[PDB]
RNA sequence: CAGCAGGUCUCCAAGGUGAACAGCCUCUGGCAUGUUGGAACAAUGUAGGUAAGGGAAGUCGGCAAGCCGGAUCCGUAACUU
RNA sequence: UCGCACGCCCGGCGGCGACGACCCAUUCGAACGUCUGCCCUAUCAACUUUCGAUGGUAGUCGCCGUGCCUACCAUGGUGACCACGGGUGACGGGGAAUCAGGGUUCGAUUCCGGAGAGGGAGCCUGAGAAACGGCUACCACAUCCAAGGAAGGCAGCAGGCG
RNA sequence: GAAACUGCGAAUGGCUCAUUAAAUCAGUUAUGGUUCCUUUGGUCGCUCGUACUUGGAUAACUGUGGUAAUUCUAGAGCUAA
């Protein structure tokens, strides 16, 4: 089922082995009016480095991006198209700085496309140094 | 070769050059520290019992 | 007169006997024959090889 | 003052020796020995510390195709030292000198045999190590 | 010209090692070492080997001898039909 | 631990400091991080990956977070929105010159930040160095020498040679 | 009060741009992921178990010098933090 790594898998708050006669679970809010999601809670997963269920908070940036791969486990590749304007040739320009965030599978229905707002955090790996805060709908296809 | 002797109970010092190897037999091969009977040493140097130390070579 | 310690065996050497060795970067080496002498050249601890005294040395053997 | 007191000598014409200077050679094409007056189909030989006649095969090209007097340092084969002790330095080696005695280098790699600083006495003072 | 190391068309093919009906050892089967034996181990020989250091300087000529060599994983140039 | 005036009771009580200290804050910072901005090249189109390249688990080091490093899981990550590679008489910026405007060229040069003392490699002390008018080796250079050995780094100040 | 033992600085400064093409560097940011010499604001009888000051080693100095050569070094007599 679970715990399917090499080590005891759980969250360093939290403590059962205390004398007996549903597992207990520690999270946090995230702060800059963000919700915490229902699953998160809900769910039996452990993950440090998601900012609701791990030891890893969000400061300094706030971005956005639309995810274009998830071909990894446990976390996406984003896509960010921004426009710079050129001063000397009055045009703009089509520039893209793709990067890996860390997607927490505390959300489950995931798509491309979808539009994902991203929070700057300490180094986690050698370049990704952000989490999935939360995740929007994509522009319709409910189905 | 010189023989730098001292004498740790008076605190005095002399220098003595000795030109025989046969004079100098009882003292070769000693290490640090090392109680050598240096009653060959002379006709006047009777019980006396020394410790080396070494101290330079033919270069400095 | 300098009888001296076998580098690979540990056998005193006489000074009629023996073989000098010296590798490029600078030291010198002692071998008692060339049953020694072969032994060195082919990469063999003497630590390994039983008749040495550096075995009796550290396996604690006679004395 | 200083005599030969002849060695063991294994080196003829024809053997390559490393260069263990700082002249940029890399080996030295033995071509004949000076001083050897020589004997039929006899080649001649050279051991440590003799003159010899070189020439470098690979290496710096303002040395090579050109003839070359050197000074054999080391030797592979073991030889009789007087007081009875038998010498090999595992390669063969030889300095780039002139006809007085003067390095065309300034440094040495490894060591340089005693017989060999004696009867050279310049090629001595840039030795690191002696025997 | 012979009880001549020559030549002469075919059937069957054990076990092990090993890719193999290759080379080597063994079983069934066959034999006394191939027109004789004994005693020593001289030179020169024929057939095998080994050599410190150099590595073709030998020789018309790398002749002979010597090096590599099986398998697995990489890697593999110029040229070209 | 040390130095300077000096007092209160009938041997006991007190002053002004310096210095260094266990720890929490200040300052100068330092390093790790985010986003954005760089010259040319297709006669560089596919690049990288068990010789960590991309993430996870668990560890080591570290001042801590991290494939910085280690064993196992997935073969991924990037590129025609120009990746990788190569060259750059490329340290960069604030800025300087010419200019209607739009720019172009230069920017090593007194300010800031980075690097370095011939070259890399390694290091004690010291808060702070992988220092170099500090060390340990090698390479290239190179000084004295009695031949046994010792000793050096002006892309600093002036100055000498090429 | 020479010199010496002991602390701090010598990691500051001056020179140059060899190296370096999202790397340095320039603008907004965070250490909620760490240190910090010196300076300043504070705790510095908070602990429950010879003090009217403990111990023994050294440099300077006296003396031997070794060397061709150095900001090279030791033996004997000490003494202070």
């Amino acid at each position: 089922d679970i715990q399917t790594e090499r080590a005891y898998q759980k969250q360093p708050t939290i403590f059962q082995n205390k004398k007996r006669v549903k597992l207990p679970r520690y999270y946090k809010n995230i702060g800059l009016g963000f919700k915490t999601p229902k699953e998160a809670i809900e769910g039996t997963y452990i993950d440090k480095k998601c900012p609701f269920t791990g030891n890893v908070s969000i400061r300094g940036r706030i971005l956005s991006g639309v995810v274009t791969k998830m071909k990894m486990q446990r976390t996406i590749v984003i896509r960010r198209d921004y426009l710079h304007y050129i001063r000397k040739y009055n045009r703009f320009e089509k520039r893209h700085k793709n990067m890996s965030v860390h997607l927490s599978p505390c959300f489950r229905d995931v798509q491309i496309g979808d539009i994902v707002t991203v929070g700057e955090c300490r180094p986690l790996s050698k370049t990704v140094r952000f989490n999935v805060l939360k995740v929007t709908k994509a522009a319709g296809t409910k189905k | 070769m010189k023989l730098n002797i001292s004498f740790p109970a008076t605190g005095c010092q002399k220098l003595i050059e000795v030109d025989d190897e046969r004079k100098l037999r009882t003292f070769y091969e000693k290490r640090m520290a090392t109680e050598v009977a240096a009653d060959a040493l002379g006709e006047e140097w009777k019980g006396y019992v020394v410790r080396i130390s070494g101290g330079n070579d033919k270069q400095g | 007169m300098k009888v001296e310690l076998c580098s690979f065996s540990g056998y005193k050497i006489y000074p009629g006997h023996g073989r000098r060795y010296a590798r490029t970067d600078g030291k010198v080496f002692q071998f008692l024959n060339a049953k020694c002498e072969s032994a060195f050249l082919s990469k063999r601890n003497p630590r390994q090889i039983n008749w040495t005294v550096l075995y009796r040395r550290k396996h604690k053997k006679g004395q | 003052s200083g005599a030969k007191f002849r060695i063991s000598l294994g080196l003829p014409v024809g053997a390559v020796i490393n260069c263990a200077d700082n002249t940029g050679a890399k080996n030295l094409y033995i071509i004949s020995v000076k001083g050897i007056k020589g004997r039929l189909n006899r080649l001649p030989a050279a051991g440590v510390g003799d003159m010899v006649m070189a020439t470098v095969k690979k290496g710096k090209p303002e040395l090579r195709k050109k003839v070359h007097p050197a000074v054999v340092i080391r030797q592979r084969k073991s030889y009789r030292r007087k007081d009875g002790v038998f010498l090999y330095f595992e390669d063969n080696a030889g300095v780039i000198v002139n006809n007085k005695g003067e390095m065309k280098g300034s440094a040495i790699t490894g060591p340089v045999a005693k017989e060999c600083a004696d009867l050279w006495p310049r090629i001595a003072s840039n030795a690191g190590s002696i025997a």
